[PDB]
Parts: structure tokens; C-alpha cells; sequence
């Protein structure tokens, strides 16, 4: 009945529409599993989540970039701002991996059992760590605004609306992984080039792409 | 996926993969670290 | 229940009522080396004697090196003590470390018989009369008697509390004395000098710059 | 959790706290004082602290003060952290051994009555001499108090103790931290403050040497 | 009962009670009854804020034409230094918002003055203390609120323009005012900036990106300068 990926074809039987952006898109079947289908929704989630702030990141940058403001591309951005302050790259790993660690940590373990987070031994927070669903973690620190927590049909317009714009920003970075490996130029030159001459700017004539071409 | 995970699981597979496992990190180990004689 | 990992199965043989009397009871065992209720009991005694020695060492090392920054003392470095102690002494190291085996083996095999035998060393008419001292009490690894002369012990009310500040205190000892070691095969210097050179720039002064801690960075 | 004064109206002040210690006002936020036998120690620990810081500020802001003025003596120009190495007609280290032996004495003293209450206010050389039975850990009364202060109102002056104590304490806390910042006597920096108040400030001061 | 979309249908959790409401909420970031709560003293603080600024701005340059209000923090020298004002802000504000917390999260709870006890605010909602606060109240009291809430809200858009048309042109609102009526078809934003698919240009920002102020060199950028049309 709900629209699929593929038109015409049946839903597998373990997508049944449930889940945000269900359109039965699984045809090696890795999520026929329950439990494997629902850590791979939260690592989809979180793919979605890192994908739209990468992407919002580097659409920003390069905007600066693009006008006269000095910002430098995202494949130069790293060792721009090591560079440019006295900031030792070893130490930026470790820590970020401390704090990465803690948090991804306590997220996995509230995985393997859910609502374990919530009693209260670290810093004797306890509702602020329950986590409503699977890799929908409500509260008042991740969800302050109470989105979650009122308007059930709003919730699963947002849900869905979020899953759909994970799945283009992974889509996006891939295309910015792409781009910079074949033009070598930055997202915004690449797309002021197509836009300066669409039918002979683009991938067909990067000399890149089609090597028969 | 669960019955390809069970084959997956069989000993010839398990083996396959641990032993190729087990060597690169052998040749990682030597590769990194050339011509290791003694302690 | 206190957990080292909120959320991680605590395992059965650290659950039961016997192994929840213990201090410092987290329920840290992913090894599983404490299943057996009599190993569990040796390596009670073995973390206490642990805790009490990296504490008394990790103080002897600390104290005396945090003085020696200031103008309190001259005590050198602890990798370096040993031969200065023994320049000017009246005895080669040899001959030292003999007598230390000797008095230290008299006390660790009591102990250890002690631990075998609770209250054994009260056999009457076996140690001139002082056996009667040393029985200990009702917990190995806890005994009265010549120890403990303040009577902190007798008071119940506080007891538990007791034994939860010496091995968690025990516990970071045992840690102290490890770094003091890596430390020392990263930095080349002592303890303070490594706090201090670390608190004068920790954004690039730690074990992520000394070249050695991350040999793939 | 009653109509007590509190640190924060309208906050949920702790119930172990019933205003039954001198200047309750709830203000635990880190719960230092669940255990009763542990509030009971912090008690005579913050009594004995605080007791000491207001002799110390005592002795620290009134020789400051009357050097400032035509008054003299021998140890005027002296700072309180220079007091140390000062020449006195005993040295240092005898000073410090007798006051080492006097102090144990009347620490153990004070510890026999606090871990037994009224074990200890018989005089052990003249058996004549004692203090009242009525007696509480940390108020000894008696000849501690010979012009008989303690008849009144009990409550009032423990609270004013307390009060005193407490802002005590922090100037204490202050006279270190001005001294390891500024390093200058604290009178002198509160003159170098009412100087000129607007550009003289903990702001300011500590960016200059930033 | 007005709206802000004649002929739509109002959220379900904006029933008509709270004053200024107009049934505007299509993100439904009040669905919550707790969020409204505090989103509603938000708004309220804001509103005031936005005001007491936007007739500062207003007055300030009537009185004093030569100095820009952008540039009013740099350009004002008293007696008083600058760390011992924000120190003084920092103590009386800390005070008085602490206060204003408590009041939202226990309603009833600080009313009392705590210098003397003969002095009490008496019963009324958050947002809204009286008492000594309010010594003239002249007319309706939801009247008055929805005066209030609207003429907010004006300000605080009012007070967006204010520093959107200062980084712009680099001049104060009523010189800004001034500039455009002189030449209306060709001092609107659409006339100082265009976007098409092969060029983009944006006006640049009159505000310089340093300043000097007692030798410390404080960054001053253009709102999100990047992102202007
Ligand atoms: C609460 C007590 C107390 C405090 C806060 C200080 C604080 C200080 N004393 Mg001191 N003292 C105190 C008690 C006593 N002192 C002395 C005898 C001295 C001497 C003889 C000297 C000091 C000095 C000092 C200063 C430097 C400390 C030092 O030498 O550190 C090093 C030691 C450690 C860090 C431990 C100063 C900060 C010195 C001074 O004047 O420096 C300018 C100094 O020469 N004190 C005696 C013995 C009667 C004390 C108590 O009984
Ligand atoms: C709601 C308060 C408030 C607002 C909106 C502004 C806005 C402004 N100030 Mg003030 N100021 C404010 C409060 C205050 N300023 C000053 C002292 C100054 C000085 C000394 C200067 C300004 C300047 C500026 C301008 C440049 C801002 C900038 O890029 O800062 C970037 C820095 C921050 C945003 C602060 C750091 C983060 C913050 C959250 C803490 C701008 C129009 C500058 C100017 O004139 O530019 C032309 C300038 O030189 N302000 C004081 C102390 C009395 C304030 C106290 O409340
Ligand atoms: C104080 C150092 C500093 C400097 C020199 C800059 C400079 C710049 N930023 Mg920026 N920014 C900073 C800090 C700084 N930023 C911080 C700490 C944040 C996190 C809140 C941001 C978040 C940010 C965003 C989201 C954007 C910029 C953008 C820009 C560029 C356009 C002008 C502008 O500032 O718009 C102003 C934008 C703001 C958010 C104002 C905040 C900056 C002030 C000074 C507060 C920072 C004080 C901080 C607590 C210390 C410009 C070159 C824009 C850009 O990338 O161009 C495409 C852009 O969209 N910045
Ligand atoms: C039982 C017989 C035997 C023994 C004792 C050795 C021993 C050794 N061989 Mg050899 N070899 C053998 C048979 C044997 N080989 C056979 C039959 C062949 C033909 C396939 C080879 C072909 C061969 C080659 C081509 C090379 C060696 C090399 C080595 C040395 C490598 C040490 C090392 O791997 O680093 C250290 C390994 C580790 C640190 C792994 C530790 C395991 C975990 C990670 C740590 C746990 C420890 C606690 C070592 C001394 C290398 C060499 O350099 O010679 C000197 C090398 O080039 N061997
Ligand atoms: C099990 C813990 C331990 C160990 C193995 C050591 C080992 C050592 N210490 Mg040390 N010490 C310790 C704890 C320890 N200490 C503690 C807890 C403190 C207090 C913070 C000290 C304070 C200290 C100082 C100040 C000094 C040493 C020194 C030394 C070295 C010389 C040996 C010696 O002192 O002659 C043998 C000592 C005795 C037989 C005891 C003599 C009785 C003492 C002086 C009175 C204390 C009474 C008490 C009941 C015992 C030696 C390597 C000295 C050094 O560095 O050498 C250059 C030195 O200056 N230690
Ligand atoms: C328990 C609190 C306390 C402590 C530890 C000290 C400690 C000290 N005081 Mg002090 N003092 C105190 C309270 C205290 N005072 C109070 C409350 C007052 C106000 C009455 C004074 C007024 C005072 C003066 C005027 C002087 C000291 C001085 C001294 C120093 C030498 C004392 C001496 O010569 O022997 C004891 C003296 C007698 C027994 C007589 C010494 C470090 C002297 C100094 O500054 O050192 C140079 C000095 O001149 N004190
Ligand atoms: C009895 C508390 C007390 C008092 C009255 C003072 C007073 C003073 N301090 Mg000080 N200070 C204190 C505690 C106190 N301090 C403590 C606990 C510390 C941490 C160790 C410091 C650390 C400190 C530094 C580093 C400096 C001062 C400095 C100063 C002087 C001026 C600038 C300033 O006020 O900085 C700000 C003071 C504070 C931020 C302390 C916090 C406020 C305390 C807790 C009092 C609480 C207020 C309370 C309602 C009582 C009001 C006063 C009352 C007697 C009427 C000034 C005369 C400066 C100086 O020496 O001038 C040259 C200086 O640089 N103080
Ligand atoms: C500082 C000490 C903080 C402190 O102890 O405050 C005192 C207060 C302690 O309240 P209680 O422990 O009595 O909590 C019981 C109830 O009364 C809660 O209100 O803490 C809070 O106000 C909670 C709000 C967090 C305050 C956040 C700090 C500022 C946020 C910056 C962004
Ligand atoms: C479903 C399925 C199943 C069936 O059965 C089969 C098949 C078909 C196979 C399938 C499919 C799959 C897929 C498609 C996948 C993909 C994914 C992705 C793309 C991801 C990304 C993902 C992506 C991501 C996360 C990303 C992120 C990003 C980021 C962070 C960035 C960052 C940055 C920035 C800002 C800038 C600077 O300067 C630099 C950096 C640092 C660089
Ligand atoms: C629990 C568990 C179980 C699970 O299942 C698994 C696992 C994970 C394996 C685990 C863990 C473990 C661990 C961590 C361990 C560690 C230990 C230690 C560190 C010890 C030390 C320990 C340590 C110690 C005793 C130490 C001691 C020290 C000392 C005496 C010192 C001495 C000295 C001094 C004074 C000075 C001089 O000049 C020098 C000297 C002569 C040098
Ligand atoms: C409480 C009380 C009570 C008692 O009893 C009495 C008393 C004392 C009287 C009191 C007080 C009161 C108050 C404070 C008031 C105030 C108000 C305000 C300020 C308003 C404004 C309000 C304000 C507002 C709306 C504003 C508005 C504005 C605007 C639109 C602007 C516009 C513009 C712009 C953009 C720019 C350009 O270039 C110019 C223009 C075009 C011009």
C-alpha cells in the first residue's frame, strides 16, 4: 500500500512500514534479523545525523569560501586550522576521542540494555538518560524544545522528515568525496562551473567519470 | 541472514578468516617492524 | 548497586551475598578470575596487601618528592634513591636485601598461615605469650590486636565506610606507582616535574607529544 | 524542610538538616552531611576551624592596623607570611615542640569529652575544681566562660559564633590568595582598592598578568 | 478571535488564553505544557529587553547625532572602568535573574523581600510580578498585555532591523530612515543586492572586522556576512 523503492514490487516481510523512511529497500536482506535490524537503525540514524552536520559544515565553508571572506575548503580545513593555531593534532585526537568515547559508550550500552543509563550514577542524572525508542534519545538535554514529548503525529512527520534528510546528506558527502577527487575544486567552484555552462561543464566531460569519453 | 551467518560460522569459513586474520597481522607486525631476531 | 559500567551484566559470582561484603565492590571481573569462591578469597588478601604496599610506596614517593620541590627537603628521585642510599650506607645491598628476605619471610609465612588457618597464630604457648594478639578478627585481612592501636576499628558504624576508603585509596595507589614507571620510560623525569611540565602547557605536553606512547603518530 | 532560613528561598533544602546545628540554612549541595555520625564530626571540625580563623584574621588585620598608625613595637613592619623568620628569644623549632605538647594535652582533652560528653570536666590535679554537668561537645562553659555569657540567649550568640566563624574563614581563604597574587600585606591591598575601586579590581589585576 | 492566517485553523494546543495569541505555531515548539512555560517568560523578557533597546537606540540618536549607537560601546570614556562596570552589571543582573528563575520554576517562593520582612509581592502569575513593580496600572490588565506582547514584538523585529541596517549601510535607524526617503526605488535591500544562477553579490560590510578599544583588538563581524542576499 505505502510506496516502496522499487514500484511494483512487494515490501520484504521484515519492513513493514513501522519504521521512519520504510519504502522495503533491502534486497541483500541484511536487516531480516530483529535485533540486527534495529542496531542498524541506530547506525543509520547516527550515519544520517554526522552526514547533515558534515554537509551544513562544508555547504557553510564553502559559501565563505566562495565570497571574500577567507575561509578555506573543507579538504584544507584540517590542517588550516592546525597550522594557522599553535594546536598539536595527537592531542585534538585524544581528546576528541574521550569525549566521543563516553558518549558512544553510554548510547551502546543503553543499546544492549535499554533505560540503564537512567539510575542515576553519573551525577545523579536520571530522566535526562532514559531514551524514549531506538536511536531516539528524548529529554530535556537532547530534546529541550519537547518536540518529542508532544504532537505524536508532528514526532513522526519529524522522524521521517529527519531520515529522508539523513539519507540525502550521506548522498551529498559522498558526491563532496566524489567531486574533490575527480575536479579537484570545492563543492560551490564545482557548482558555479555547471551553472556558467551546464551542457558542457559536468561529469560526462570531466575526462574523470567516463574514461571512453 | 540467519542461516548465512550459521554457514558463515561452519569451521572451514572460521578458519579461512581467523587464519587470514592471524597472518596480516603477522606480516603487518614484520612489516612495520623489519627483521625482528630477538627481544 | 554501584556498577563500573552502567548498563554491563555484573557477573554472578560478584552478585552472591558473600562477594557484596566486600569493599570496593563494583562488579569489575570481564575475565572472570574470581568464579571460585576460595581464589575469590585469595585474591581479596592479595589486593589488600597490594593496596596497603602501593600506598605506603606511592606516599614515600610523592610526600617526599612534593617536598623536595619546595624548600622542605632534598629527597632525590625515586628511580634514583636506591644508590644514593646506598653510597653512604653501612651495608651493600646485598647483605641488606638478605635481612629484609629474612624478617619479611618470618611475617608473609604467619600470614599466609593466617590465611589458611584463620586465627592459627593463637596457638597457645607458641609465640611467648603474644599469640594471644594475634588472632584476627572475624574478616581476613583485617586484624586487631598490635594493629591498629587507635581502636579505629571497634566502631561498627564507621566500618564499612573504612574499608571503602583503603582499597579505593589502594586502588589509585596501585595506579600512582604504574604511571610513576611509564613516566619514567616516556619523560626521563620524575613525577612533580612531569605535573609541572604538564600544568605549564597541557595542550601540548602530555603522553600524546613524547614520542613514544603513540609511535603510529 | 520547614520554615527555617535557607540559602536559596524556595529551594528544596536537604531533611537531614532540621536547624538543630547552629546556623542551619540547608546549604549542602554536594550532601557532605547525610551520614549522622559524619554531620556530628563536621560539626565540632567546622567549630574548632572556625574558632581558629577568627584568632587568626584577628592577629593578622590588628598588627597591620596599629602599624599603620603612630602605635609601635618591636615586630611592626612585618608581614603575617614574614612573621616566620622573624628573631624571637626562643627559636622556631623549641617554639614549635612546645606548643606540639601543649597541644596534644589539651586536643586529647577535648577529644575525651567529645567522643564521651562530661568525661572530661574534672580537673585532674585539684579535684575541687570542675565544670557544670550540663555540658554539650564543643561548648565547655565553665571557667571557659567566667562571665557567665552562656545565660542568655544560648541560641542567638552560637549563631553569631557561627556567622563570625564562617566569614572567618573565607577572609582567611582571602589573605592567601591576596598574598600568593598580589603579594602584599591584605590591608594594603584593600587601601590600594578604596584608592580607586573601578580599575582596581580581581578583573583587573589578574589580566595584567595574564 | 484574529489570527495571523485569516481562514486557517489554530494549533490544538493554542487555545486563546495566554494574551498576544494568534494561533502562530507551525514548527508546534509549544505543544509542550512545560516548554510553553517557559517559552512564554522568554518571549516576555524579550519583548521588554527589545523595547527599552529599540527606544534607547531612538533617543540615543536624537540626543546625540554624532555617535553611532553600533559604535557606542567603544566610544563612551567614564570615570568608572570598563571591568568595574561589567562587574557592577554582572552582580546586579546575577541577582536580579537568579530572582526571576526562582520565581518561574517556584511560583510563590520569592516574593518576600529579604532585607525587610514588612514587604511581600502580592499573589500573581510569572511573567507578571506587580505589586511594587507595577504602580500604575491604567485600563484593562488583558488589554494592557496584549498592548504589551504586540508592541514586543514589534520592537524586537524592530531592534533586527536596527542592527541588520547598521552592518549594511553603516548608519543609525533614523539616518537609515532618512537615506531611504530620499531615494526610495533605489535604497531598498533589493536594490543594494541581487542573486542569480551565474553571479551573486551581496553589500558589503561598513563594519570594520577589528576594533581597538585599550589596546585589546575586539573581533567585529557582520551577522553571518556570508549568507546576505
Ligand atoms: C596555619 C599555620 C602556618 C601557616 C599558614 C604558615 C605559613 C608560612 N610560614 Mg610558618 N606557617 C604556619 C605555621 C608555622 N610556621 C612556623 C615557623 C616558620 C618559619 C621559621 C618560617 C615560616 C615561614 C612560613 C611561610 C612559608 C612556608 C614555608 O616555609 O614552607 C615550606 C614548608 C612546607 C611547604 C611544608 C608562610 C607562607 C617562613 C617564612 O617566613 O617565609 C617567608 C619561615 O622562614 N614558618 C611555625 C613554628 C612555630 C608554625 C606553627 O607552629
Ligand atoms: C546585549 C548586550 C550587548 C550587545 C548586543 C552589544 C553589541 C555590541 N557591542 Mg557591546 N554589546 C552589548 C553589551 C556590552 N558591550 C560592552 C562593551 C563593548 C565594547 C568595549 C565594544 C562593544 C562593541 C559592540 C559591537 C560589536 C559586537 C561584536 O562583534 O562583539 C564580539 C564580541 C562578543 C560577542 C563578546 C564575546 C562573547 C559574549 C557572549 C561573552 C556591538 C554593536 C564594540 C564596538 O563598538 O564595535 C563597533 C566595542 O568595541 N561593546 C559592555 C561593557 C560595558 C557591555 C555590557 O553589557
Ligand atoms: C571570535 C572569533 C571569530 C571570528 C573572527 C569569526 C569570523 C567569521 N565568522 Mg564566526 N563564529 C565564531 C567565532 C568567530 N567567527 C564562534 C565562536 C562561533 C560559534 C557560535 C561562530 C559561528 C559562525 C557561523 C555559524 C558563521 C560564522 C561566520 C563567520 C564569517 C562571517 C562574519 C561573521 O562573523 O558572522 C557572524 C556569525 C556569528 C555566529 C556571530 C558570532 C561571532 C561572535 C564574535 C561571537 C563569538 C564569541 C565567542 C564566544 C568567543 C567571519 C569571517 C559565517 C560564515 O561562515 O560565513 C559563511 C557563518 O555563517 N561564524
Ligand atoms: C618453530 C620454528 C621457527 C621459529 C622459532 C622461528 C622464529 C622466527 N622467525 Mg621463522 N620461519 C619458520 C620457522 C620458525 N621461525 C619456517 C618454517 C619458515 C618458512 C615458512 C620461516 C620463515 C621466516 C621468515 C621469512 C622470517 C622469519 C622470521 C622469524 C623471526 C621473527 C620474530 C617475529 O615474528 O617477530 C615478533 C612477533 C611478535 C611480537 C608476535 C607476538 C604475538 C602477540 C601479538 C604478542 C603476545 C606476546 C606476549 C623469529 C626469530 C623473520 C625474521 O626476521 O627472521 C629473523 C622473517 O623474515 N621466519
Ligand atoms: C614501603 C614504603 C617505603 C619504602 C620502600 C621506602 C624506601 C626508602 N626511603 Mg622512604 N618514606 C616512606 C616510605 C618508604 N620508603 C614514607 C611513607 C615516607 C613519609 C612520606 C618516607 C619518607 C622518606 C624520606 C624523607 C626519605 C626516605 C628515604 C628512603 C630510601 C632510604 C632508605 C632509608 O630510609 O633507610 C632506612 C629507614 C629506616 C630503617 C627507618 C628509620 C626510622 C625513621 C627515620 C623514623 C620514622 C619512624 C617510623 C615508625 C619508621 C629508601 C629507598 C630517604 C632517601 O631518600 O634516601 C636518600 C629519605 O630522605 N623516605
Ligand atoms: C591563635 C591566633 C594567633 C596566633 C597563632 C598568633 C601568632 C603570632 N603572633 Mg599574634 N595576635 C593574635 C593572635 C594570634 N597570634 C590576636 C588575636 C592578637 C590581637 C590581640 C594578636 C596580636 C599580636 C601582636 C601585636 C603581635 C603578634 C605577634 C605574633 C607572632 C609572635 C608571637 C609571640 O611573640 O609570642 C607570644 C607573645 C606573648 C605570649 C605575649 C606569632 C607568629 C607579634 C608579631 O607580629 O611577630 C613579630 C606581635 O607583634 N600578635
Ligand atoms: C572575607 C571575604 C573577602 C573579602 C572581604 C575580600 C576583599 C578583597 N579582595 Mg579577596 N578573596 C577572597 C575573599 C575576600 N576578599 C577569597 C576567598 C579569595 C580566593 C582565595 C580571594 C581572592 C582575591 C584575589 C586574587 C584578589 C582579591 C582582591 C580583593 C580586594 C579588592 C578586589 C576584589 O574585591 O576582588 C574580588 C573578591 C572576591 C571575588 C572574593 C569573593 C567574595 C567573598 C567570598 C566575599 C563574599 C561577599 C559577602 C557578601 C561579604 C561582603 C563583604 C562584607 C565584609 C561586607 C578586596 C579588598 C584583589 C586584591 O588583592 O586587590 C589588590 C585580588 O586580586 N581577593
Ligand atoms: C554553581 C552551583 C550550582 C548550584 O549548586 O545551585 C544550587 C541548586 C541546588 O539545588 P538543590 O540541590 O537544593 O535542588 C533541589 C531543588 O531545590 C532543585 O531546585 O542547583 C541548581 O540551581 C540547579 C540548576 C543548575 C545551575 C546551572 C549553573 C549555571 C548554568 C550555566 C549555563
Ligand atoms: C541500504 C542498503 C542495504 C541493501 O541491502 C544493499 C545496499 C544497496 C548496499 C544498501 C545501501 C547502502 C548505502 C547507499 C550506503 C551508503 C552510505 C553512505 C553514503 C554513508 C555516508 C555517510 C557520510 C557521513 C557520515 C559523512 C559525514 C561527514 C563529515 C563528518 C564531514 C566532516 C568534515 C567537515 C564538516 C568539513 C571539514 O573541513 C572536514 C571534515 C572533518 C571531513
Ligand atoms: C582487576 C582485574 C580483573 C579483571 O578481570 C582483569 C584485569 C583488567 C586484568 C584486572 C585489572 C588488574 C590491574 C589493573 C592490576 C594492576 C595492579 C597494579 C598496578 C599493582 C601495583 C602495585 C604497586 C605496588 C605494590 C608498588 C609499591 C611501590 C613501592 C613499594 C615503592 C617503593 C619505593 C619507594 C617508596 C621510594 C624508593 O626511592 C624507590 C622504591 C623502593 C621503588
Ligand atoms: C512598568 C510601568 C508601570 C508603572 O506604573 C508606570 C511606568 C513606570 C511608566 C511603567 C514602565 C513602562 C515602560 C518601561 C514602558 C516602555 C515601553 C517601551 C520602551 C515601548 C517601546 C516600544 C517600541 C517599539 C514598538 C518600537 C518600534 C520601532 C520600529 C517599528 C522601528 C522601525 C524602523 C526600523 C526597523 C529601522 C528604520 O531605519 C527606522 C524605522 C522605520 C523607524
Amino acid at each position: 500500500v505505502r510506496p516502496v523503492w522499487f514500484p511494483g514490487n512487494p515490501p520484504p516481510a521484515h519492513l513493514d512500514g513501522s519504521l521512519a523512511g520504510d519504502y522495503g529497500f533491502d534486497p541483500l536482506f541484511l536487516g531480516q534479523e530483529p535485533q540486527t535490524l534495529k542496531w542498524y537503525v541506530q547506525a543509520e540514524l547516527v550515519h544520517g545525523r554526522f552526514a547533515m552536520l558534515g554537509a551544513a559544515g562544508i555547504i557553510l565553508t564553502s559559501i565563505g569560501a566562495k565570497v571574500g571572506l577567507g575561509f578555506p575548503e573543507w579538504y584544507d580545513a584540517g590542517k588550516v586550522v592546525v597550522e594557522k593555531n599553535n594546536i598539536d593534532f595527537p592531542t585534538l585526537m585524544v581528546i576528541q576521542f574521550y569525549l566521543m568515547g563516553w558518549a558512544e559508550t553510554k548510547r551502546w550500552y543503553d543499546f544492549k540494555n535499554p533505560g540503564s543509563q537512567a539510575d542515576g550514577s553519573f551525577l545523579g542524572f536520571t530522566e535526562e538518560f532514559k531514551g524514549l525508542e531506538n536511536g531516539y534519545p528524548g529529554g530535556r538535554f537532547f530534546d529541550p524544545m519537547g518536540l518529542s514529548r508532544g504532537d505524536a503525529a508532528k514526532y513522526q512527520e519529524y522522524k521521517q522528515k529527519e531520515v529522508k534528510n539523513g539519507r540525502l546528506a550521506m548522498i551529498a558527502c559522498l558526491g563532496f568525496a566524489a567531486q574533490y577527487a575527480a575536479t579537484g575544486k570545492g563543492p560551490l567552484d564545482n557548482l558555479a562551473d555547471h551553472l556558467a555552462d551546464p551542457n558542457h561543464v559536468n561529469f560526462a566531460t570531466n575526462g574523470v567519470s567516463i574514461p571512453i569519453a | 541472514m540467519k542461516d548465512f551467518t550459521t554457514y558463515l560460522s561452519t569451521a572451514p569459513v572460521i578458519a579461512t578468516i581467523w587464519f587470514t586474520f592471524t597472518a596480516g597481522l603477522l606480516i603487518e607486525i614484520n612489516r612495520y617492524f623489519p627483521d625482528p631476531l630477538v627481544f | 548497586r554501584q556498577s563500573w559500567l552502567p548498563g554491563s551484566q555484573i557477573p554472578a559470582h560478584l552478585d552472591t551475598p558473600a562477594a557484596q561484603a566486600l569493599a570496593g565492590n563494583f562488579g569489575f571481573d570481564p575475565l572472570g578470575l574470581g568464579k571460585d569462591p576460595v581464589a575469590l578469597r585469595w585474591y581479596q588478601q592479595a589486593e589488600l596487601i597490594h593496596c596497603r604496599t602501593a600506598m605506603a610506596g606511592v606516599a614515600g614517593i610523592l610526600i617526599p618528592g612534593l617536598l623536595t620541590k619546595a624548600g622542605a627537603l632534598n629527597v632525590p628521585e625515586w628511580y634514583d634513591a636506591g644508590k644514593v642510599a646506598i653510597e653512604n650506607s653501612f651495608a651493600p645491598w646485598g647483605s641488606l636485601l638478605a635481612v629484609q628476605l629474612f624478617l619479611c619471610g618470618f611475617v608473609e609465612a604467619k600470614r599466609w598461615q593466617d590465611i589458611r588457618k584463620p586465627g592459627s597464630q593463637g596457638e597457645p604457648g607458641s609465640f611467648l605469650g603474644f599469640e594471644a594478639s594475634l588472632k584476627g578478627t572475624s574478616e581476613l585481612g583485617y586484624p586487631g590486636g598490635p594493629f591498629d592501636p587507635l581502636g579505629l576499628s571497634k566502631e561498627a558504624d564507621k566500618w564499612a565506610d573504612w574499608k571503602l576508603k583503603e582499597v579505593k585509596n589502594g586502588r589509585l595507589a596501585m595506579l600512582a606507582f604504574l604511571g610513576f614507571v611509564a613516566q619514567k620510560y616516556a619523560t626521563g623525569a620524575g613525577p612533580v616535574d612531569n605535573l609541572a611540565a604538564h600544568l605549564k602547557d597541557p595542550w601540548h605536553v602530555n603522553y600524546a607529544t613524547n614520542g613514544v606512547s603513540l609511535p603510529f603518530l | 524542610d520547614a520554615a527555617l532560613p535557607s540559602w536559596m528561598p524556595g529551594a528544596d533544602l536537604p531533611g537531614y538538616l532540621n536547624g538543630t546545628l547552629p546556623g542551619d540554612f540547608g546549604f549542602d549541595p554536594l550532601y557532605l552531611g547525610q551520614d549522622p555520625v559524619k554531620l556530628k564530626w563536621y560539626a565540632q571540625a567546622e567549630l574548632m576551624n572556625a574558632r581558629f580563623a577568627m584568632l587568626a584574621v584577628a592577629g593578622i588585620l590588628v598588627p597591620e592596623l596599629l602599624s599603620n598608625i603612630g602605635f609601635s613595637w618591636p615586630g611592626a613592619g612585618v608581614a603575617w607570611y614574614d612573621a616566620g623568620k622573624f628573631e624571637y628569644f626562643a627559636p622556631a623549632s623549641s617554639l614549635f615542640g612546645v606548643q606540639m605538647l601543649l597541644f596534644a594535652w589539651v586536643e586529647i582533652r577535648r577529644y575525651q569529652d567529645f567522643v564521651k560528653p562530661g568525661s572530661a570536666n574534672q580537673d585532674p590535679i585539684f579535684t575541687n575544681n570542675k565544670l557544670p554537668d550540663g555540658n554539650e561537645p564543643g561548648y565547655p562553659g565553665g571557667i571557659f566562660d567566667p562571665f557567665g555569657w552562656s545565660k542568655g540567649d544560648i541560641k542567638s550568640l552560637k549563631l553569631k559564633e557561627i556567622k563570625n566563624g564562617r566569614l572567618a574563614m573565607l577572609a582567611f581563604a582571602g589573605f592567601i590568595g591576596q598574598a600568593y597574587t598580589t603579594g602584599t600585606t591584605p590591608l594594603k591591598n584593600l587601601s590600594t582598592h578604596l584608592a580607586d575601586p573601578w580599575s582596581t579590581t580581581v578583573w583587573q589585576n589578574d589580566l595584567a598578568r595574564l | 478571535r484574529p489570527l495571523w492566517l485569516p481562514g486557517s485553523t489554530p494549533p490544538a494546543h493554542l487555545k486563546g488564553d495566554l494574551p498576544g495569541d494568534f494561533g502562530f505555531d507551525p514548527l508546534g515548539l509549544g505543544a509542550n505544557a512545560e516548554s510553553l512555560k517557559w517559552f512564554k517568560e522568554s518571549e516576555l523578557v524579550h519583548s521588554r529587553w527589545a523595547m527599552a533597546a529599540v527606544a534607547g537606540i531612538l533617543v540615543q540618536e536624537i540626543v546625540r547625532p554624532d555617535v553611532f549607537w553600533y559604535n557606542a560601546g567603544k566610544e563612551v570614556e567614564s570615570p568608572l572602568g570598563p571591568l568595574g562596570l561589567l562587574a557592577v552589571e554582572f552582580f546586579l543582573m546575577h541577582w536580579v535573574e537568579v530572582r526571576r528563575w526562582q520565581d518561574l520554576r517556584k511560583p510563590g517562593s520569592v516574593d518576600q523581600d529579604p532585607i525587610f520582612s514588612q514587604y511581600k509581592l502580592p499573589p500573581h502569575e510569572v511573567g507578571y510580578p506587580g505589586g511594587v513593580f507595577a504602580p500604575f496600572i491604567p485600563g484593562d490588565l488583558a488589554e494592557l498585555k496584549v498592548k504589551e506582547i504586540k508592541n514586543g514584538r514589534l520592537a524586537m523585529l524592530a531592534f533586527v532591523g536596527f542592527v541588520m541596517a547598521a552592518q549594511v549601510t553603516g548608519k543609525g535607524p533614523i539616518a537609515a530612515l532618512q537615506e531611504h526617503l530620499a531615494d526610495p526605488w533605489g535604497t531598498t535591500i533589493f536594490s543594494k543586492a541581487a542573486v542569480v544562477p551565474g553571479q551573486a553579490v551581496a553589500p558589503p560590510c561598513k563594519i570594520p572586522a577589528s576594533v581597538s578599544y585599550k589596546g585589546i583588538e575586539i573581533p567585529t563581524p557582520c551577522f553571518l556576512q556570508g549568507l546576505w542576499p
